[PDB]
């Protein structure tokens, strides 16, 4: 469908307070937990070229447009799926600082930063098995992921 | 005849639930290695 | 649930009744002490103290609106069946004279030889 | 209410029993661990952050945890179980393992720690009120000598019993669970740690 | 029967109590509407409305005199334990101001941080 | 917490052409896709 | 339908556009008449009359 409905579930609540002698017992409570909602969207594009361009232009042909459809299509896909990650307004809980500045380190001292991130993703139970970064930091990250 | 006209009539449209992890964490008993348990109903 | 994969909204199914209301838990102030199974007016609730509680302790008052037996009357007055019975918090004794005393019950059995009466505890007005 | 059991298909007593077990289990941790956290430790039982140093790796808890083991052997407490928060799991698990070379110093793995438990708190929102049991404060730990100064008094484990319905209103049986339990603790068994 | 084969006499036997009276059926007027598990004052009866309703609808108010949990209070006032609370029908909120307000309960647990209070519903005098 | 919704991956279809102007068929590609993402999964590292 | 056992509520989903609108039907007045494929201003619409319309007849304006 265009929009996907959310999951639902019920849970109870109770506390086991202390009982003195009369201490009329305090009853529990239930609540309903509902999941998130997701929707699919339509992305589209195209071309419009005169018949003259097809016939008189030797270099022109539909394959150049079909090739450009693929490039702009795959480029959309990794954008649509990853741009939420990049564009999100991260809070202080999700932001881990450099944590590894120290003083006069080799710039494999990003190892201190990645180590902190693995610690922070394990304190909260959102353990991160996959990293994403720019290619500008490929060398330092590769050194950190090996025997520094 | 756009789809948005029929969007409100959810009974017609297919319903697919966004399956996801829901519930609450199980509570484990951590104290037992520290504590020696003595059980007697007449305490 | 901490660290769940996706956000989830907690809808609290409201309910009103928390307990049957037969007894109330109160905390004693710095000038209040209680003996077991005796009548006290602590924090605006009048009932039978179910615990021996010194100042600062946690004590339970029974407010069941049941029938109760008390010898804590003022002996000068005459308590008869049906007479409304009030609580003199200055003297810490029951009394038929209303005055500004709290209304606590209605007498079911008159003042016997030993100054014992039976009454039905009225609601917490 | 009886209507709620019948018409609400998702609802069942199994959810209520499940919550009884969860609240029951969570509170057992509270009675038996809160004395350790809440006890007013004295200077004899407190070991400050002996690591300190200047610019140590955060496995400089190894220095602090090592002195706490020493400070228990002195006075013959001989702590065997460490209780901390889950926040310090990464650093503690490093020290308890074979911590790598540092400035040419090979620090051996800490031994004679049979069990490490991370007691975080517990919390539930019942009605319009929130009830919670505090866990171990982050940046603290407790070496524990087990089973000698710590005894669990169990008179009744747990007894859920269905009770006073109201036939005139078609309200189902009130279900009530209760316990007769307690704990005995000591200061002769514990040494507090910082970080 | 109506086509009874033999004459007979019916002797009615009287009884007064008809139901336990823990809840009351009421009919909502034009200016009234109800949400489930919320307090309302409909036709002289104050209690927890157990059913949603609209104009001309019929709902049940629970009047058990149990202990009840609610945060529908005027936040400016301090609701300490033992203090009587009154229903301000104009504001539709519990208040300790009294004045012309209906007396509806007494606080068992004082005002917490989230304006929640536990009170015992009074018996609708 | 990262779920990809794919209904129609991609479909290029050629369409209208003004024969009166000698304009070739419009070619349009379109797809039906969706994505679900959350803050519960990520930590922003710096350097 | 007429013999429906149960009441049923009709839910009419709206659509605004009815036709492409390249031509409009019109009615000829008494003082008006049209020849095919010629220009007329009939009832406020100006366009090519595609039918030989006598007074009171029916034509289409392009």
């Amino acid at each position: 469908p265009q929009v996907m409905d959310a999951k639902w579930a019920l849970q109870g609540n109770c506390v086991f307070l202390e009982h003195i002698e009369g201490e009329e017992i305090k009853f529990g409570t239930i609540n309903a937990e509902n999941g998130p909602v997701a929707r699919i969207q339509t992305y589209a594009t195209g071309f419009e070229y005169t018949k003259e361009m097809k016939d008189f232009n030797q270099t022109f042909s539909v394959e150049i447009l079909n090739k450009s459809i693929g490039e702009s299509y795959n480029a959309l896909l990794n954008h649509i799926h990853l741009s939420p990650i990049i564009n999100f307004n991260y809070k202080a809980s999700n932001k881990t600082a450099f944590k590894g500045e120290t003083n006069d380190p080799i710039w494999l001292g990003i190892w201190r930063t990645l180590t902190q991130a693995q610690k922070d993703t394990v304190i909260a139970k959102r353990q991160g098995n996959i990293l994403m970064a720019s290619s500008a930091d490929q060398i330092e990250i590769e050194m950190a992921l090996n025997g520094g | 005849m756009t789809f948005s006209s029929t969007s409100n009539l959810k009974e017609l449209l297919r319903k697919v639930v966004l399956d996801v992890e829901l519930g609450r964490e199980q509570v484990q008993l951590l104290y037992k290695p520290i504590y020696d348990s003595i059980a007697d109903s007449n305490l | 649930f901490k660290g769940q994969p996706t956000p989830s909204t907690i809808t609290q199914i409201t309910r009103a009744k928390i307990s049957d209301g037969k007894s109330v838990r109160v905390i004693l102030s710095e000038g209040e002490s209680t003996k077991t199974q005796q009548f006290y007016l602590i924090n605006g609730f009048f009932g039978v103290a179910m615990q021996d509680g010194e100042k600062g302790d946690e004590v339970t008052l029974q407010i069941e609106q049941a029938e109760y037996e008390t010898d804590n009357i003022v002996t000068s007055e005459a308590f008869e069946a049906g007479k409304l019975i009030y609580w003199d918090n200055t003297a810490k004794k029951f009394t038929t004279t209303s005055a500004s005393n709290r209304l606590v019950g209605r007498v079911t059995d008159g003042k016997d030889s030993n100054n014992v009466i039976w009454f039905i505890l009225l609601p917490q007005q | 209410t009886k209507e709620m059991k019948d018409f609400n298909q998702t609802f069942s007593v199994e959810i209520l029993n499940k919550s009884i077990g969860e609240s029951y289990n969570a509170l057992l941790n509270h009675i038996h661990l809160s004395p350790i956290i809440n006890f007013n430790y004295k200077a004899s039982n407190k070991t400050a952050f002996k690591g300190e140093t200047n610019d140590p790796i955060w496995l400089g808890i190894w220095r602090t945890l090592t002195q706490a083991q020493k400070d228990t052997v002195i006075a013959k407490r001989q702590g065997n179980i460490l209780m901390a928060s889950s926040a310090d799991q990464i650093e503690i698990e490093m020290a308890l393992n074979g911590g790598h070379l540092l400035n040419g110093s090979m620090y051996p793995s800490i031994k004679n720690i049979s069990t490490v438990i991370y007691y975080d708190g517990w919390e539930v929102t019942v009605g319009k009120k929130t009830y919670s049991y505090k866990g171990v404060t982050p940046g603290k730990g407790y070496l524990i000598r087990p089973k000698r100064g710590f005894k669990e008094l169990i008179k009744r484990d747990l007894t859920t019993e269905v009770g006073n319905a109201d036939l005139s209103k078609l309200v189902e049986n009130q279900i009530v669970g209760h316990c007769y339990r307690g704990a005995f603790a000591a200061v002769e068994e514990n040494v507090q740690e910082i970080s």
